[PDB]
RNA sequence: AGGACGACAUUAGACGAAUCAUCUGGAAAGAUGAAUCAAAGAAGGUAAUAAUCCUGUAGUCGAAAAUGUUGUCUCUCUUGA
RNA sequence: GACCGAUAGUGAACCAGUACCGUGAGGGAAAGGUGAAAAGCACCCCGGAAGGGGAGUGAAAUAGAACCUGAAACCGUGUGCUUACAAGUAGUCAGAGCCCGUUAAUGGGUGAUGGCGUGCCUUUUGUAGAAUGAACCGGCGAGUUACGAUUUGAUGCAAGGUUAAGCAGUAAAUGUGGAGCCGUAGCGAAAGCGAGUCUGAAUAGGGCGUUUAGUAUUUGGUCGUAGACCCGAAACCAGGUGA
RNA sequence: GACAAUGGUAGGAGAGCGUUCUAAGGGCGUUGAAGCAUGAUCGUAAGGACAUGUGGAGCGCUUAGAAGUGAGAAUGCCGGU
């Protein structure tokens, strides 16, 4: 009932309060050590700062650019098309709605990693070279 | 919620002062002075449980030594024979025999000289 | 506030498919007559940011 | 789902249960959908001053070197008698979400603890013309119901819930207004037949 | 760009159900007994801890008047492709 | 109201920005409680009066306006043991002699004589240190919360997980809301190619990959932006008040 | 039931007592609560009761939650001596 509640076994935990004793360990110096910079209130230096020596990222050269346009295609293997059972046409108004492709960026590419094991009418924006052969083995179609 | 400092600084600073009654002057009244005498009176007692066991042996050996010299024997000739003549078990707290019954302590001295 | 990516390090570094970074070798700017042909050729392949220096830059590259 | 009652009675005893009243209840979810509800009722209006909110205290109190007593900076500091509170309460908020597969498992572990314990009772649709609590206390006495019951009805009629407000223990919630803290607060559950088909149509 | 006739809201206010007797006490609201009201068991006070003693709450009820919010009634004004 | 309860919460529960400090701008505290009802002590007695002690009111004045409970420091009066030939961080362990009698257990107070024994923190290669700090007693007085990041523990589903703002709902924690995000496929500076790809005349050889578990909320650790454990400067700038 | 381990400052890990507050179940209280005072008691430690005195109305226990959660020192701050 409600007058007797137990948490999940191993789920909960106490928390360390520092500076509140001498035999709890974290006491009279709170787990920082003696004097220095990083035992001051708010000390500790910024990350990736070696100390005055020039850092890692000012010792390597820059490399590359963007290509502002940059098409991106969504991947469907051939192993993911055994989910469609009975002679089904594979349409972008169907290949999204089941749950194979979620939230595509541009048109669907059909790569070849698995096998179809079923004849299928397949329409896709770009096939690959090895996946437009295992469709032709079972007997299928194409459209770009 | 504001946890006010309640009645735990009463009680924690009584059960140190009440351990420290019988001390001179201010070492039984003030907190800070009777605190740090309680930390030393449980430290002196810790090396005085270990020292008590070996300073009652510096007394039993003194009585046995003042018992064999009137029978004209040393102490070091007495706890030699009683390991070697007999297998009289090593005991020095039982120098109570020499105090109580001198007639009882005499036959041991007979048995020590007998096989040494 | 949410953490800002160190922009001077995202220009120099890619992210691979095991978490480990990728960089380009130094000394590739000038003075190529003071370097051997067995040395100017092997400052060209790319390597990985070391196990030591990955301990320092865990927070600065969080959205890569 | 035992049989039925009207006031000492029986009828067509509905039995078509589902995974709503029968699943073995986990307690790791049922403990953690109470804390999500019990720690969201707190409004958290509580605050305190800091060093920058107290009135005054900008002049240095003339104590730097050459006075023989301690170095002091303001007369409003946490050492000092007056204001300045270091790490006090702030006006914050206490709520968190949880997955929708884990908020539906909770009611399948609080209804499921009522039929293991015979703490469920289905009645027919009772009609009160005018609300009278004296008319309603004659009902729960002969129904043999405990000190604290949860009355489930389908839709909030304006004559059922107006009775049984001053009966200590009795709360009247509609079918889609069920909680988790309510069900583990009751002792036996009383559902109408028109609503036992309704809370089960939501979940099973 | 210049008015009336009553609807509703605000600033006073009214009604508003039901507990009696003993024990300890300086005192009953307390424990032990019997009763009751409940669209009312929120809260405060009363010689201690009151659903039934008081002020009240759920609910109804109320404007001589002065503002305020809108309905339709005027009243001003107007050519449409 | 899982906010405070008179050193708290407003500076202020008391007739507070008021006593008081400053030429001036400006700075700024201290204060609460008789009892259910004033029934607030008629009259006698010592006193110049205060203040007392009886008698009286009251449940109680051992609640009398120094007015609820009344801690410690510090000053007193009484009494069982003890001390005027001794060199004491004041205790400890061994122990005669004396006066007592508890939460009943191999008890309590006191201490002639013997052994050992140079206080507590903080900073140090190292403190009895003649290095630092505290007169004493009492209160107050320092790793906190937010929005992100990453790892660990739990739990729900699992090639799939999950919603954000919003709208309905008791400042209800629960129904709708799939915009969005992370995964399922990497590689290259980029075109691109894709279980492979880039460098290269050349898979010839090497770089990073491939034959699998993720995701959403939360317990703890730590890191980042915020004053970020608390206390303390010399000084910089902006309006203003003063010969 | 054998054989084993157990000095420790910086620091890492584990396991617990206590304080104010809230929710739920049960309970003591004017035939006297909290608080304070004395005592020769109980647990491996922080800490828990109980027995007379003063006190005059509110408080503990079991499981879980949340912290303004623990004082011997800062030439610390106000009050007393
Ligand atoms: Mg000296
Ligand atoms: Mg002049």
């Amino acid at each position: 009932k409600l007058h007797e509640l137990k948490p999940a076994e191993g789920s909960r935990k106490e928390r360390n309060r520092v500076g509140r004793g001498v035999a709890t360990g974290n006491g009279k110096t709170s787990g920082r050590g003696h004097k220095g910079q990083k035992a001051r209130s708010g000390g500790g230096v910024r990350p990736g700062f070696e100390g005055g020596q020039l850092p890692l990222f000012r010792r390597l050269p820059k490399r590359g650019f963007t290509n502002i346009n940059r098409k991106e295609y969504a991947i469907v293997n051939l192993d993911q098309l055994n989910k469609f059972e009975d002679g089904t046409e594979v349409t972008p108004a169907l290949l999204v709605e089941s749950g194979v492709v979620k939230n595509e960026k541009s048109g669907i590419k059909i790569l070849g990693n698995g096998s179809l094991d079923k004849k299928l009418t397949v329409k896709a924006h770009k096939f690959s070279a090895s996946a437009a052969e295992a469709i032709d083995a079972k007997g299928g179609a194409h459209e770009v | 919620p504001r946890v006010k400092g309640g009645t735990v600084t009463r009680a924690r600073r009584k059960k140190t002062i009440k351990l420290a009654k019988g001390y001179f002057g201010s070492k039984h009244t003030l907190y800070k002075v009777a605190k740090q005498q309680v930390m030393k009176s449980g430290q002196y007692a810790f090396r005085d449980r270990r020292q008590r066991k070996r300073d009652f042996r510096k007394l039993w050996i003194t009585r046995i030594n003042a018992a064999a010299r009137q029978h004209e024997m040393s102490y070091s000739r007495l706890m030699n024979g009683l390991k070697k003549a007999g297998i009289d078990i090593n005991r020095k707290m039982l120098s109570e025999i020499a105090i109580s019954d001198e007639k009882a302590f005499a036959q041991l001295v007979t048995k020590a000289k007998d096989a040494l | 506030p949410k953490m800002k990516t160190h922009r001077g390090a995202a220009k120099r570094v890619k992210r691979t498919a095991s978490g480990q970074l990728k960089r380009s070798r130094a000394f590739t700017s000038h003075l190529f007559a003071n370097k051997s042909t067995k040395q100017k050729r092997q400052l060209r392949k790319a390597r990985l940011v070391s196990k030591s220096d990955m301990k320092r830059v865990k927070q600065l590259l969080a959205y890569k | 789902y035992d049989v039925l009652k009207l006031d000492g009675t029986k009828s067509g005893s509905i039995e078509l249960s589902d995974a709503v009243f029968g699943i073995e209840p986990n307690n790791s979810v049922l403990f953690e959908a109470i804390n999500l509800q019990r720690a969201s009722l707190r409004q958290g209006t509580h605050a305190v001053k800091n060093r920058s909110a107290v009135s005054g205290g900008g002049r240095k109190p003339w104590k730097q070197k050459g006075t023989g007593r301690a170095r002091q900076g303001t007369i409003r500091a946490p050492q000092w008698r007056g204001g300045g509170i270091v790490f006090g309460p702030t006006p914050r908020s206490y709520a968190y979400k949880m997955p929708k597969k884990m908020r539906r498992l909770a009611l399948r572990s609080a209804l499921s603890f009522k039929a293991q314990e015979n703490g469920l009772t289905v009645v027919d649709a009772f009609n009160f013309e005018a609300p009278k609590t004296k008319e309603f206390k004659n009902v729960l006495s002969t129904l043999e119901q405990p000190k604290k019951v949860l009355v489930v009805t389908e839709n909030e009629d304006v004559n059922v819930e107006l009775s049984a407000r001053n009966i200590p223990g009795v709360q009247v919630t509609t079918a889609q207004g069920l909680n988790v803290l309510d069900i583990t607060n009751a002792d036996s559950l009383v559902i109408t037949e028109a609503a036992a088909k309704k809370v089960e149509e939501v979940l099973g």
